[PDB]
């Protein structure tokens, strides 16, 4: 079967380069162009341009020229992409596909300054008053690089929650999580956030108490 | 530069209804070559587009004909007989007839349920983070449909969106509803120098904002 190998995701610093490569097996390397689409993290698919193998010929979308650049090795049937002088807005999946039916898995490209750092965990209680359903929360500031993956008493609390997606802050991430339970049960029972930051070898235990 | 109008972008079905999409190029996508290079793709979360519909009308390998495509010229448009839940996620019109090759902005599959308002829950900063320094003020807004909606923060009055971060869920796998987290952080020194906080969510359920809110000193 037609195989698009791409590699892994990197993680770069602003004003520097990637190299990111396509190999591909499956086919004859030389029979086909090959393309390269970017897309931003929950947005549209923008045409990059393509390489020829076969004459090392190429095209691009005139909005990439210069940003990008495309090359190829027929030894080895594989293809390169070069962004040169990354900014934030180059943080991005970059695919190759021969043609629409086959596409890589993608090369995530994450372009910032930041260090690994631990999230800053804080429980979110209901403001000091009651009805009779129970909305608790969690908030995981300031950590990097993604990700950070949450529970509610450690798995077993998994319904009437709502994780949402991290967003950057500086450069760093922020994200949070609220669960509702019926009153009956909070906060006579108990119920407490774990946040793991695989990243940083943490794994911090929040409980939400009343205010 | 050919650009790729799809129409609508954002698509609410019910299991078994039958779904058309549309995209509109500004100009012919007949390539040099005589052939109409139109394709449609689908795609989910996490997963990369794969293609559906190439050259216009023509069924890729393994793709249910439930799918089929049509059209000509500057019309196109994609149906879907009767959808299924694999067929939930974001389609695109593509054409790589004329350099720039370009795709159209995507059309979300999503599901249709009854509308309902938001469950709106406002938090005051925590001991913990002020004794950091930090305030930040937490609003959310659960369980809404449709998605569409839009939050507001006032502080004693006066409209404040310097420091507000907002987040969207994407549609629930239970209840098909969807959610929003909306957050102002302050810092502490700044965070005292006011009373009121509040978070008003309009969403087409009402006309009438609805407000939660607490006064710091109490
Ligand atoms: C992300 C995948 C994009 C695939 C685009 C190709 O599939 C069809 O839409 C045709 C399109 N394509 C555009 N240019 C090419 C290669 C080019 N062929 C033609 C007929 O111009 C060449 O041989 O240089 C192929």
């Amino acid at each position: 079967k037609v195989k698009l190998q791409e590699s892994g995701p990197e993680l770069v610093k602003p004003g520097a380069s990637v190299k990111m490569s396509c190999k591909a097996s499956g086919y004859t390397f030389t029979s086909y162009v090959m393309h390269w689409v970017k897309q931003k993290p929950g947005q549209g698919l923008e045409w990059i341009g393509y390489i020829n193998p076969y004459n090392d010929g190429t095209k691009y979308n005139e909005k990439f020229k210069g940003k990008a650049t495309l090359t190829s090795d027929k030894s080895s049937s594989t293809a390169y992409m070069e962004l040169s002088s990354l900014t934030s807005e180059d943080s991005a999946v970059y695919y190759c596909a021969p043609y629409g039916g086959y596409w890589g898995q993608g090369t995530t490209v994450t372009v910032s300054s930041a260090k690994t750092t631990a999230p800053s965990v804080y429980p979110l209680a209901p403001v000091c008053g009651t009805g009779s359903s129970v909305t608790l929360g969690c908030l995981v500031k300031g950590y990097f690089p993604e990700p950070v993956t949450l529970t509610w008493n450690s798995g077993s609390l998994s319904s009437g929650v709502h994780t949402f997606p991290a967003v950057l802050q500086s450069d760093l991430y922020t994200l949070s999580s609220s669960v509702t339970v019926t009153s009956s049960t909070w906060p006579s029972q108990s119920i407490t956030c774990n946040v793991a930051h695989p990243a940083s070898s943490t794994k911090v235990d929040k409980k939400i108490e009343p205010r | 530069d050919v650009l790729m109008t799809q129409t609508p972008l954002s698509l609410p079905v019910s299991l078994g209804d039958q779904a058309s999409i549309s995209c509109r190029s500004s100009q012919s996508i007949v390539h040099s070559n005589g052939n109409t290079y139109l394709e449609w793709y689908l795609q989910k979360p996490g997963q990369s587009p794969k293609l559906l519909i190439y050259k216009v009308s023509n069924r890729f390998s393994g793709v249910p004909d439930r799918f089929s495509g049509s059209g000509s010229g500057t019309d196109f448009t994609l149906k879907i007989s009767r959808v299924e839940a694999e067929d939930l996620g974001v389609y695109y019109c593509f054409q790589g007839s004329h350099v720039p090759l370009t795709f159209g902005a995507g059309t979300k599959l999503e599901l249709k349920r009854a509308d309902a308002a938001p469950t709106v829950s406002i938090f005051p900063p925590s001991s913990e983070q002020l004794t950091s320094g930090g305030a930040s003020v937490v609003c959310f807004l659960n369980n809404f449909y449709p998605k569409d909606i839009n939050v507001k923060w006032k502080i004693d009055g006066s409209e404040r969106q310097n420091g507000v971060l907002n987040s969207w869920t994407d549609q629930d796998s239970k209840d098909s509803t969807y959610s929003m987290s909306s957050t102002l952080t302050l810092t502490k020194d700044e965070y005292e120098r006011h009373n009121s906080y509040t978070c008003e969510a309009t969403h087409k359920t009402s006309t009438s904002p609805i407000v939660k809110s607490f006064n710091r000193n109490e």
